[PDB]
DNA sequence: ATCGGATGTATATATCTGACACGTGCCTGGAGACTAGGGAGTAATCCCCTTGGCGGTTAAAACGCGGGGGACAGCGCGTACGTGCGTTTAAGCGGTGCTAGAGCTGTCTACGACCAATTGAGCGGCCTCGGCACCGGGATTCTCGAT
DNA sequence: ATCGAGAATCCCGGTGCCGAGGCCGCTCAATTGGTCGTAGACAGCTCTAGCACCGCTTAAACGCACGTACGCGCTGTCCCCCGCGTTTTAACCGCCAAGGGGATTACTCCCTAGTCTCCAGGCACGTGTCAGATATATACATCCGAT
């Protein structure tokens, strides 16, 4: 049950929506590889830190609040999901 | 079961003390949990490391002062100041 | 000149030397001794005892603790080592 | 596999030229575990006085050093009732390059001059510190009636 | 004081007063804790939960609507200045963004 | 005959109305995926609270719109309407996430 | 007729020195001044260990040589090499400082 | 009291830095802007320094006040003791 | 006299007679190294605390330590430095 | 191991074992310390100077010194991806910059 | 400058659905009284380091001038991105089934805190000689105008 | 494409000085030995929710054609920093004098931890109802081509 190349799902509308929201008039063609590889980079940043912490307690499910220790932990603290 | 403690009901009577009309819904009560933690948080961890720059074993009101000081900005930590002595002057006497 | 058989040898493995490393202080071993030592033992020189951890961290992620220019010498003058080691 | 092979080599290098006033080998089939018999140095109050000891080899050789126990009750500083020996090269210092000759000629060489600055016993190495008659007395007692 | 209410009463506060010194005292902070700081500190959290509250009540009822919701919080702590850097740092689940738009990018006239 | 606007009203029109509204605008399963091969990458056999994708998506949500913010100004400092890699590029940089 | 170095070729040649070595740059007594009346607005009467004054020049400098560092980059995305005040001010609302 | 210091970070003393800093090129509005930013850094660093020296009941401002501070504000200092 | 104060300059000292047995050091700098070390101290050991707090723990064991390295190191410190704690904590039990 | 010695010599460490037992006991940080812990952090502490030294000392023996400078420290700091990473936001008195100008700067 | 399409957004009305607010039992945490001990407050003493001052010299700041290069504005080309439309894809919703694993309870053993003696590790103060800074002379290498 | 002259920088040798490093004395904190209460490790059990599957709708993604407006290059102007010479200002340094406050020690008292007993406040659980989201039908703001 391995995945592969499923970061094609983080389709070029998306990233146009998400920049409209950032207030974004008009996209060159090639944002949509580097958003990619930028959105990449952080999930990989802080699924390890998540991965470590519920490693850590000896789980299988990763929690929340391992990812909200995490986010933290980075210097991004979330509101919402606990903490 | 468990038993999990929050300062839902107390937010709930600040907020019967400022708009006694308007309500709140379930994620703005899990929202304002996180802040008074992570406030909790803040100001117990300065004053703690005050009190170990001084030399110090005891967490006293003008640690808390001084934390509150450095924390918060401007008005808002005069206010708080403000606040913090009535309420321990009020609850000394 | 170049050097004999009984002067090119590991003082851990004892036998023929192969694939040598120079450690910062000149020393040379064989690459398995040095990969064994690094799991197990003190990440030291195993002859004089000087560290070398940041030297197998720059150098593993290069892939150039083999010392090529004696280990072309070495390989050339034995080469009816190799099948049987 | 490689630790049979470099105890193999340990004793073609010790048949091949025997050590000083030092005799080591296999007590039993299994060539992990040793004995060795050494000899009272001239240099030395322990004139006279054969002793014998334990080798164990631990399964990763030479990256572990080896563990050595004397059999015998011996009066010294630096070795207990049980036969342990305190020597920074055994275990604090050791280094794959070393050998078992090295090792033994050290622990002679401990034997002709102890180690005052971190004594294994502080009671008798006091009293080695203190004087050195009663030290030689007892020393020539106990070994006058266990080494041999 | 009288020395006879519970000690949120007495101190005139709504947070309370023994939760804050049980966490004060358990949470590895010092080797001693103080009788007056626990109220200090309950005053403070009372102090700005209230002024939060406030400013997302306001929002809310600009908004024609009686509950405040994860937008109306991010409103208010965007829309002030102090409270906007006091949680520079702080990401509101649910809670969008301000509306602006660069003037370079506006139609021309 | 028929009628279309002018290239940028819709863009303008879009920016109003994606900055008033609070959901999320990745896909869901899309992204739960991402997040489930990134895990199995790091440890395998792995097991997800949904609140932890919730939480993933909300954090890499809102960090994105803050690096296109900060992109668009960057585009707009030299002159221009467009966003392009080399504003990614910098603002990543002077924010010291690539350095 | 007399030699006359080239527009830039001086500065260059200052850059490659002044990277070189260690030495602050900021004259002490100017900046002491600058730090106690700075100072006297808090608190009245204070006095100033001599350890202070130099720490606090030492944390200034490298702020400030690191400043210029993101301006110059903002000045080169801008396709000019001339740094700008409007540049200092791009690179502190990125960094965070400005917003 | 003391009045109008500022202007005792000349122009060449920010050139320097500047310089060091990979300038090549200055403009001659930058000299302003630089005293502003490095006056408001000072009071916001100074400020911190000023309330842990009150807090300790103490009439000098110390190095370890200054470090403390600094590293309050995310800016970890190493030289100086700490 | 003045009162004891305490340092690491002893044992920087005497790892620096390590790796370069020809080499001495100045004041400044050895003030940075002792700077360097209170503060990692300072990040690791507070690190763990946080850690054993999360789990209702009392304890503070190798395996929190361990972990508040792994978490604080980049990429292959942590990998070197988590080796070098598990080979000295074997050599101390044993 | 066996007892009846110095901690620091038993793991074979220099940082001291005791110090660092008494820090973590007298800070604050839990309310027991296990007996191992410090072990590990002296460790880690002793591997992180022999770390910077080595390379401070290389840097030195390029500058033609014997004597390790602050600035030295700086540059083998810098030199180093993940030193770099680790004292990322943290500033070297008397340590300077390194030498870094853009290409277009330069005269063609 | 509007002139009227034409599109999209804002406004008022019915409805109905689940989340919000409140009532109930209870049990675990908070309050009340008491004792003991050490941590912190206060007073006095010492002396170290910070503040203030004066004179000299000279390195660095300030002022001015000639001009060369860089910032900024204006035109033009063409191509790449926006907008609208028809086709195809897989997300989203609902419902069912199963079991891996998180959460909880009960025993009990081994690890860690506490206390007393005691002595060697490490801190403070001294002293000396070598590494590094400085000065002077020469050789080397960018730099620029002119052919 | 070049040769040569003014100029900044690097190498090398000799002199001096001050601070890095090693030694000696000593006080105190780390080590050894023993005791005891309790944290957490392990085993068994429950039942929650995370994973997997299936069918239908229609919403969002995708491919495409047309066109226009924005990015990028080129040319020109002018003015504003830069390099260099000269004059004025005060930073730096060495010296002397004083006293303010940091640092330490002795004594005492009162404030907080620890223990036991008791009861009520907040938490888990259940239920009624209305705030708001959705569907439908007008009404106004805005864009666009062009007189
Ligand atoms: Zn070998
Ligand atoms: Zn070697």
């Amino acid at each position: 049950k391995v995945l592969r190349d499923n970061i094609q799902g983080i389709t070029k509308p998306a990233i146009r929506r998400l920049a409209r929201r950032g207030g974004v008039k008009r996209i060159s063609g090639l944002i949509y590889e580097e958003t990619r590889g930028v959105l990449k980079v952080f999930l990989e940043n802080v699924i390890r830190d998540a991965v470590t912490y519920t490693e850590h307690a000896k789980r299988k499910t990763v929690t929340a609040m391992d990812v909200v220790y995490a986010l933290k932990r980075q210097g991004r603290t979330l509101y919402g999901f606990g903490g | 079961r468990s038993r999990k403690e929050s300062y839902s009901i107390y937010v709930y009577k600040v907020l019967k003390q400022v708009h006694p009309d308007t309500g709140i819904s379930s994620k703005a009560m899990g929202i304002m949990n996180s802040f008074v933690n992570d406030i909790f948080e803040r100001i117990a961890g300065e004053a703690s490391r005050l009190a170990h720059y001084n030399k110090r074993s005891t967490i006293t009101s003008r640690e808390i002062q001084t934390a509150v000081r450095l924390l918060l900005p401007g008005e808002l930590a005069k206010h708080a100041v403000s606040e913090g002595t009535k309420a321990v002057t009020k609850y000394t006497s | 000149a170049i050097p004999s058989l009984s002067e090119c040898q590991c003082g851990i493995c004892m036998e023929i030397l192969v694939e040598p490393v120079t450690l910062p202080c000149n020393h040379t071993l064989c690459k398995p001794c040095f990969q064994s030592t690094v799991e197990k033992a003190s990440l030291c020189c195993p002859f004089c005892r000087r560290r070398v951890s940041s030297w197998t961290r720059y150098h593993t992620r290069r892939n150039s603790l083999v010392n090529v220019e004696l280990w072309t010498i070495i390989q050339k003058h034995y080469p009816r080592e190799c099948k049987l080691r | 596999h490689m630790a049979l092979k470099r105890i193999n080599k340990e004793l073609s290098d010790l048949a091949r030229d025997p050590p000083a006033q030092i005799s080591a080998g296999p007590v039993g089939d299994d060539m992990f575990h040793w004995q060795a018999t050494i000899m009272g140095p001239n240099d030395s109050p322990y004139q006279g006085g054969v002793f014998f000891l334990t080798i164990h080899f631990p399964t990763d050789y030479p990256f572990k050093p080896p563990k050595v126990a004397f059999t015998t009750r011996i009066y010294h500083p630096n070795i207990n009732s049980n036969g342990s020996i305190c020597l920074d090269i055994l275990r604090s210092q050791w280094s794959p390059a070393l050998t078992i000759s090295k090792v033994l000629l050290s622990i002679a060489s401990l034997l002709d001059d102890p180690n005052p600055d971190d004594p294994k016993v502080p009671e008798i190495a006091r009293i080695y510190k203190t004087d050195r008659d009663k030290y030689n007395r007892i020393s020539r007692e106990w070994t006058q009636k266990y080494a041999m | 004081s009288a020395k006879a209410c519970t000690r949120s009463s007495r101190a005139g506060l709504q947070f309370p007063v023994g939760r804050v010194h049980r966490l004060l005292r358990k949470g590895n902070y010092s080797e001693r804790v103080g009788a007056g700081a626990p109220v200090y500190l309950a005053a403070v959290l009372e102090y700005l939960t209230a002024e939060i509250l406030e400013l997302a009540g306001n929002a809310a009822r600009d908004n024609k609507k009686t509950r405040i919701i994860p937008r109306h919080l991010q409103l208010a702590i965007r829309n002030d200045e102090e409270l906007n850097k006091l949680l520079g740092r702080v990401t509101i689940a649910q809670g969008g963004v301000l509306p602006n738009i660069q003037a370079v990018l506006l139609p021309k006239k | 005959k028929p009628h279309r606007y002018r290239p940028g009203t819709v863009a303008l029109r879009e920016i109003r109305r994606y900055q008033k509204s609070t959901e999320l605008l990745i896909r869901k399963l899309p992204f739960q995926r991402l997040v489930r091969e990134i895990a199995q990458d790091f440890k395998t056999d792995l097991r997800f609270q949904s609140s932890a994708v919730m939480a993933l998506q909300e954090a890499c949500e809102a960090y994105l719109v803050g690096l296109f913010e900060d992109t668009n100004l960057c585009a707009i400092h030299a002159k221009r309407v467009t966003i392009m890699p080399k504003d990614i590029q910098l603002a990543r940089r002077i924010r010291g996430e690539r350095a």
